């Protein structure tokens, strides 16, 4: 359904942004 | 303090994508 394809396109977009988040959360201890 | 507002401004559009994702849930659910 068009409400599932949403809800995965939903959770690929915020594991890109937690991805970032990720990278900064390291160079934030160095 | 460059890298913590982009900390800041990820967590806010991280929280935000998170509650649109717990509205779609629900319209999965009818």
């Amino acid at each position: 359904g068009q409400l599932e394809q949403e809800l995965a396109a939903l959770d690929q977009e915020i594991a890109a942004l937690e991805q970032e988040r990720a990278a900064l959360e390291w160079q934030i201890q160095g | 303090g460059q890298l913590k507002q982009r900390l800041a401004a990820l967590d806010q559009r991280i929280a935000a994508l998170k509650q649109r994702r717990a509205a779609l849930k629900w319209q999965i659910q009818g």
